[PDB]
């Protein structure tokens, strides 16, 4: 499986027209999504496709067209404002796993002249420390997710949950434990923090397959102190 | 084959 | 003449003693062809007619884990209906799901189905157009409101127009 975005970097003049490309290779035609991520924020869904009308209308003035023969789901907007400067993620859901949302590599757009609360906005520790990231949502959503995003890259799923007490593995679970104690609460635990676990962690909740509402992000840095020292 | 996982009530 | 496929998923609460019993029974036309029971020692999945034996071990294994997942949907959603209806947790309830397709010899589709019953009363139902929903009461209205906004109809339409019909003729091509 896979989603493909041909250009990591795109620059267009203010007021001009935009087309962001996306192509998928899947055995069965999947559920298709576009997400936007403004600086210092969690991703926000723009539009989604399940079936029917191949042309779908998004928020903020975006639209996308699905093409089966071309296996494409390109995003487009008539006239771009300065405030459209963000990273755009083509995203997909496998037909048999509708709630597991997987991201494309992402496109950074430079246009030139979600009641999910997560407890630690910022944290710095050292190797070996116990770190718990909290996440609470009052949306009455049954799906909750924990992603991580290395700066410059896309969100990668660690764990997700369907109902209290449920735990389902994501793509990158090694080194993490998670607990869905209640409908509203989903904890992420790093029992022994490693320097490879420094990134931006996003919690999310969902009500509908692939349609996720992201928290504001928990940025964690874990330092091996010995590393930033020249031995005497 | 069966229908996809149903929506939540 | 016409032909049909129908799946009846049923979950019932049990006083105190753990998880709800799960039932899933498949019908081709009006004849039972497949069955799943959670109460069975090794619940799995099974054939109810001889002509369904020619199906591979992959078909049965996959179709079983689908039902194993379905149990979670019911466990969760029985619980949410207790909330909607302001009912006590020490009670027992029944939630039934029906889906399927109707076709009569044009090898095309006539009608789709996605509907729910709660304690033997209609809850929500996908309309003939597969775009709109019929909600029986206030609790079902809540579901109807967010299913219309999220696009659940389109979600179910991908199965009902595609795989539902394909597998029906696959099954009909037997006996």
């Amino acid at each position: 499986q896979s989603v493909t975005q041909p250009d990591a970097r795109v620059t267009v003049s203010e007021g001009a027209s935009l087309q962001l490309r996306c192509k998928y290779s899947y055995s069965a035609t999947p559920y298709l999504f576009w997400y936007v991520q403004y600086p210092r924020q969690g991703p926000q869904m723009l539009l989604k496709y399940y079936s029917g009308d191949p042309v779908v209308q998004g928020v903020n003035g975006f639209e996308a067209e699905f093409s089966k023969s071309d296996s494409s789901f390109h995003l487009r907007k008539a006239s771009v404002h300065r405030s459209d400067s963000a990273v755009y993620f083509c995203a997909v859901s496998a037909k048999g796993t509708g709630s597991k949302l997987s991201f494309g590599k992402g496109a950074k757009l430079t246009v030139s002249p979600a009641a999910v609360t997560q407890s630690p906005r910022n944290k710095v520790t050292v190797t070996g420390e116990n770190v718990t990231l909290s996440c609470r949502q009052t949306n009455s959503h049954n799906y909750m997710y924990w992603y991580r995003q290395d700066t410059g890259h896309e969100l990668r799923l660690i764990y997700y949950s369907y109902g209290a007490g449920n735990l389902q593995i994501g793509d990158v679970p090694d080194g993490y434990k998670a607990t869905r104690t209640t409908q509203e609460d989903f904890f992420l635990t790093l029992e022994s923090a490693s320097p490879s676990q420094t990134s931006l962690y996003f919690c999310a909740s969902s009500d509908a397959p692939g349609q996720l509402y992201f928290g504001e992000g928990s940025k964690l840095t874990v330092l091996e102190l010995e590393h930033h020292h020249h031995h005497h | 084959q069966l229908s996809p996982f149903p929506f939540d009530l | 003449g016409p032909h049909s496929m129908r799946y009846y998923e049923t979950a019932t609460s049990r006083r105190g003693l753990g998880e709800p019993r799960y039932t899933s029974v498949g019908y081709v036309d009006d004849k039972e062809f497949v069955r799943f029971d959670s109460d069975a020692e090794n619940p799995r999945y099974e054939p109810q007619v001889p002509w369904m034996e020619q199906e591979g071990p992959e078909y049965w294994e996959r179709i079983t884990q689908v039902a194993k997942g379905q149990e979670q949907w019911f466990r969760v959603n029985l619980r949410t209906l207790l909330g909607y209806y302001n009912q006590s947790a020490g009670g027992t309830h029944t939630l039934q799901r029906m889906y399927g397709c109707d076709v009569g010899s044009d090898g095309r589709l006539l009608r789709g189905y996605e509907q729910f019953a709660y304690d033997g009363c209609d809850y929500i139902a996908l309309n003939e157009d597969l775009r709109t929903w019929t909600a029986a009461d206030m609790a079902a209205q809540i579901t109807r409101r967010k299913w219309e906004q999220a696009g659940a109809a389109e979600y179910y339409r991908a199965y009902l127009e595609g795989e539902c019909v394909e597998w029906l003729h696959r099954y009909l091509k037997n006996g």
